[PDB]
Parts: C-alpha cells; structure tokens; sequence
C-alpha cells in the first residue's frame, strides 16, 4: 500500500540549485518540505547532477543528496532495450528527442511505477507514446 | 541502534551473492539506503535552494 | 538466525512506517527481499491490463 | 514452484476481456509476482502479436522482467514430439505443436501453467503435466 | 577458416521425400543425399516436425535414426526466439502471411548458423523477402 | 579407441563446466558428434525414399 | 581480454563505409569472434537508430548473440560522472556522456574499446581505459 | 596438456575428412573450439557489413 515515488528530473533539480524562481524551482521546493518522503533518486539523474558541479564543495554536497535519497535502480536486463524501444516510437511518431538518456530515465520511471517532475519536452514526447507519469513545470 | 533481530541467513548471503558483498553489514546497510536513503534532514534540503550549478544542461543533454 | 547488528533506528522506522510494517526484523527482511526480488514493480504489472494485444492467438496456434 | 502463465491467459489479462483468466491473471500479479516465470516460446508469441510500437515495447520489458525457464535443444523438441504423438494415439486433437513444446518445458522444470487453451488440457491427461485451466 | 556452407533441409521437403512423390522436392532431396551428404543439416523444431507426422512407430524409430545422426544447429533460446518474433511481426508489417511461426524460428536459427534452406514452402519465399535468409524453393 | 593425445586444457575445462561433463572424454566425444553427427550411410539416407510419413504438414503448421 | 567494439564502428561497418573503422570491426568478427563483447549503453544506440525492421531484427541478433559487459548500477555511473569531470579538468570536452558510462565499464571489466570517436581519446588520458582508434 | 582417452575413431576420421585436417588433435582441437564460440556464425557475422543503420550517431552523442 505504498504510494507512488516521484522522480525528480535533472532539468528541475538544476533550476532549484541556480534559485532561478521558476515554477520548477518552486515545485522541487514544494516537493522538498511538503512530500520529501517521496522522493526518489535514480544513478543517469545522478550522473547528470554531478557532471555539471564544477565547485569542488558544491559536488561534495550534491553527493551528499544523491547517496541520500532512496534510489530506482537501473536494470541492464531490461531498461536499455526498453529506452531504445522508447526512442524508436518517438522516431517512428515524427517526434523530436533530445536525449536518449531521458528515454532510459522514463524507460527506469515506468519500470519503478514512479512519476516523473520535470521541465524538458522529451518528457512530454515520451508520456504521449507511453504511459510515463509526467508533469511538465515550465 | 545496537539491535538484536532475526535475519535470514541466506537472505543476507544470496543479497551478498548478487551484489558481491562481503558482509551482511554490507546487505542490511544496502537494503535499507536503497528503500529509504539515509537522514536527509529538511533543513539541508532547503539549503540546497541556491547551492548553485554551474555546468551546462544542453551539453549533457543537448 | 538471531544476530545483534548496528542498525539506524530512524531508517528501520521510516520503512515500517512506509510498509506498514510492525517490527524493525520484518522491516530489515522486507529491504532485504526487495533487493533479490522482482524487477517489475507491482504498479507496472497491474498497469499491463489493458494495454491490448492486437494480434491472433489463432494465427499462432490453431 | 513456477507459474508460467500461457498465452492464451496473458492475452486475455492484455485486452481487459474480464473473463475469468484474465482476473486470475491480475491476481497472480497482485498476490504471486515473485513465482511467475516466462518462457522463450511464449515470449516469441506474446511479442509476435505486439504490433503496436508501445505495446510490443511494454510487453517486450515483461518479457524480459520476468525469469526465464530455459528451452533445452536436445531434449524438448523431442519431448513435446513424443507428447503429441501420444496425444494423436488418444484420439485427441493438439491445435499448436508449440503448446506441446511449452508443456514438455513446463514438465521439465516442475512449472505450473495457467491457462486457458484445451491443448493443456488435453496433455495433462497423458502426462504429469500441472495444468491450471481457466477457460 | 574452416568454412562450411550448411544445407537445411525444410521439413516441407523431407516430407516429399519420404512419400517417394516424384516431386521435383523429392528429387532435390535425393540428389543433395546422394551428392552433397556431408553438408546437410537437421535443427530441432525440423526433427520435432518429422516425428509428429510418424504415425507408425517403427517408422517413427527409423525417421529418429536420421535425425539423431544428422549433425544439429542448435536453437539458442538467447536469440531465436525474439529473431523469430521480429521476422514475424515484420512480416505482418509487410501485410504478408505467415502460415506458422516456427518456419519463422527456423529461419533465424538458418541465418544464425549461416545455413541455407532447402524447402517448398512460401513462407520461406516471404521470409527471404525480408531478411538476408538463403532459400531456394523446390515447388 | 585409446590414444595419447595434447588436448588444451582450458577449452576441455570449459566443455565439462557449461554441459555438467566429468570426463574429458566425454566432452571430446560432444565436441566431434557437434560438428559430424553420428555415422549415416548413404544407402541408409537412400533407404529412406518412400519409407511413408501419413501425417499432415498442415495440422502442424497451418 | 575481451574487445568492445564501439557504436561509432559499429555503424561504418554496418554502413560498409570501407573506413579504416569498418575494416578493423571486419578483421575483428573473421579472427577475434569469441573475444568480441557487448553492453547494455552501446547496445541502446545501436537499436535506437534501427529504424527499419529487418534492420532492427538482424541487429538485435547481434547484440543478443555477444557477450554482455554488464552495467553496475551501484558504481558505474558515478565512475562515468568522474571521467566526465576530470575531462572538464584537463581541458578537454567529451560530446557524450554516455561514451564515458561505456569507458567506465570497461576499466571495471578489463575490456579494451576499439572506436572511432574523440571522446575515447580524451578518456584514455585521464584513466587507464584501452582504447585503439581508427578514425 | 597430454592425457590418454578413448576417441571414436570413425568420428574423428569423419571430421578429418570433412574440414581437411591431418591429425586427431586438430580435429580435436577444432571440435572443442567450435563448441565453445560465439552462438554467431562467420557467415552471420560477415553478413552484417552493409546492412544498413538508419540513425544519427551525432544526434545520440550530440
């Protein structure tokens, strides 16, 4: 009887750190003081997160919350074919994807029974062409 | 935190199996980070609102 | 096999609390499971029902 | 012991007939998900009618979710040879040579199969075949 | 460096074969036992088609002579199973019929191993309008 | 028959571990019946035209 | 020691392109077959741009019939997200992230890559990854 | 390394004539390679020069 887990997306998470005020930045806050419980982590996110900390301390700290939050893991059994299955319908739809690794991340989201909280069209592409739980905040 | 239960042996052993571990330290400590990560505490979490981020998204991306 | 390891109270309570779990050993067993358990998550299997199947069994078969 | 779920029930379970397999099928889901088992023959089935891009991505990450029970080359085909020999004997009808297969598979690894198609049926009478019918 | 080029022989073929038809098949059939007998393959899901179609049992126990002597492709239900699903859905995207999935299971065992077939069945003939499968049909 | 022979050990080693072998001669033996067969004479596979085959093609594909 | 033959071979060949890329990839199946590996990460771009369906089977025969890398999901990620900054470090740029996901798996596996792509360049010199270009 | 087994001798002469070896041991050696590689036949691999890729690496790598 568990509630669903909600991912929070790279593209969210990153206004959140510059404090840029969008309703993204206002969103990820929300979901940090009202529903932290429910949030989930997964290793692309991750990856993506720690890629673009060039501080030194500031990479430190977003470790500190990449290795603290419950994480989706990726399955190499499953979710590469499942992305690559995602990107194709996308292809094959006339839509445009800008990257593979939010096919991977949805394709992880949809094993999990997570939802996704971002601000990036690939998710809207991908929640058209298959049943990935997202809410756009842009 | 010192705490006497009852783990399945072979439990905490097939989880050392897969994931190459090799303790049960290791399986329980794993098990539980997994489900509910460790102590985020709220005031750490808001901090991070402005911690700053400086890479670019579209080069990771596009 | 009863075994006395350091666990985090607040984790062990955070997934009883999450599972509806009575004990911390259930909670600790339940984690461990989870870990060796099945890739497909409840919610994705019951959202399978419906998804339809366009082709003929009796094409296959008969 | 697993439960390998047949086409025949996974399909109706897929198109929400409501029928009685279907709602036994959503039950395994629900309360033995960790005992279901695939195999590579109705895998090659279930993916073969997926003609929907989603639909045969979904289907394809259950199939591949799923443990698998292995087809053995030097035995099965000859097993599921021998069972449909023995079914023509009886004076019995098998519609798929492939449901033969599957139930020597199932034999094999001391699976269950749950179903609705009168081939299994048929085979759990002339082998030890554990045939759940839900037709 | 060994190359050995393979030659299955469909079970459409064999069959003519065994019925002594006179069929230009079982006349292939024939020639390739009489003249290219070291190159010939069998495959499982071929076999278990030749035996289920014995009906008398001492013809059964001669027809497993041959196929338990045959030197086998093996079926690698790593691969072939979803190759014989893409052939097939494929096939049905090209708005071509498929009598039966396991001629579709043959072939991808055929293209896998790097074997030829040897058949008189359509199915075939589609198939190797969608795939770089090597047939030659005996119709 | 019996022979002296320089088989390497790791290729036989992997023969017995993947088919579950407890003899290299019998991994041998697997080895060579993989590429050949089993002996079939020609007036064997000859004898076989017109030996009969009553069941129908169509019930066992379509 | 086994090989991971890159995408960015990978597609010369599949293109017959006659690059020194696509000649190696070939030289590599005729003498080398048994030591040639796959992962999960190049196996998503090489389906992902299999838009035709006989295309589409054919590769996926290929990346089911090699041996599988796996991915680490405890580690490997991080390890890429390492590379990825010690890149930026030494002044370097790396155009997919995901070229250095592969990189790190290979470094856990003991694999060396065979590629045409500059971003392996870049990681050989700030890991140990083997890499052999032919671009 | 050297070992003393039973080989049948008319398999191994049947492989020899067939793939054109000398000596037992090649035949031998040739089988255990076979049996142990790649799933992927020479031909399938080959094959697989021009078959075709109809994608962008550049849009998958940016």
């Amino acid at each position: 009887h568990h509630h669903a887990s909600i991912l929070i997306d790279t593209s969210a998470w990153v206004e959140y750190f510059r404090a840029t005020g969008s309703i993204a930045a206002v969103e990820v806050r929300r979901l940090l003081s009202e529903e932290a419980a429910r949030i989930a982590m997964c290793e692309p996110i991750a990856m993506e997160i720690l890629s673009g900390a060039l501080d030194d301390n500031t990479h430190t700290t977003l470790e500190r919350l990449v290795n603290g939050l419950p994480s989706l893991n990726v399955d190499d059994a499953i979710d590469f074919r499942a992305a690559a299955g995602i990107y194709r319908a996308a292809r094959r739809a006339g839509e445009t994807v800008r990257s593979i690794n939010d096919c991977l991340i949805a394709a992880l989201a949809i094993r999990h029974g997570a939802r996704i909280v971002h601000r990036d069209a690939d998710f809207d592409v991908i929640a058209r062409i298959t049943n990935l739980q997202a809410a756009s905040f842009r | 935190s010192r705490t006497n239960i009852d783990i399945d042996d072979e439990l905490a052993a097939e989880v050392m199996r897969r994931f190459g571990l090799t303790t049960k330290r290791a399986a329980v400590d794993l098990a539980l980070r997994r489900l509910v990560g460790s102590p985020l505490s709220r005031e750490f979490l808001l901090g991070l609102e402005g911690v700053g981020w400086e890479g670019d998204l579209d080069d990771l991306r596009s």
